[PDB]
């Protein structure tokens, strides 16, 4: 696909058949998704940004379908406005910025 | 991390 | 050019006779770059992010140049933790998301 910047690039996503909205973020490292239940180990870790930090979980080897591409790496859940995919998912799904 | 997410 | 997200995506732009690296943000609206004098008038701005709510300082209509492609709109300055180009300038340099 390809996905033109004049509206936020929000494409949906899928976690264990919980579907969502997430924008395709080239300014974040990690993948940051609001409040969702994701099984396995969670490690506490600070991310930020624009106005400071926010607490959230880490959750390793997490499966998320992106547009029909099998992505599986970290993926952050804390109290972010918009669920965000990061540079982690974004280079595992072949994705590049093109001008 | 750094997600410099940005809306305004 | 094409650029892969496996490093943050960095480019040198010039603002003002000034070279600066900026970071391509296709999750900003908007182009905040960290602390600077502009020529303007400026109209006093809050913009928020994954943080939360800053003041940033709002110059209308500059010149930027990003990897040589020109753009001239607005440019917001403030406590951003590194300089930001946004959807609003990356959209005239016909800037897209690709996989």
């Amino acid at each position: 696909p390809q996905i033109t910047l004049w509206k936020r690039p929000l494409v949906t996503i899928r976690i264990g058949g919980q579907l969502k909205e997430a924008l395709l973020n080239t300014g974040a490292d990690d993948t940051v998704l609001e409040e969702m239940n994701l099984p396995g180990k969670w490690k506490p870790k600070m991310i930020g940004g624009i106005g400071g930090f926010i607490k959230v979980r880490q959750y390793d080897q997490i499966p998320v379908e992106i547009c029909g591409h099998k992505a599986i790496g970290t993926v952050l859940v804390g109290p972010t406005p918009v669920n965000i995919i990061g540079r982690n998912l974004l280079t595992q799904i072949g994705c590049t910025l093109n001008f | 991390r750094q997600a410099n997410f940005l809306g305004k």
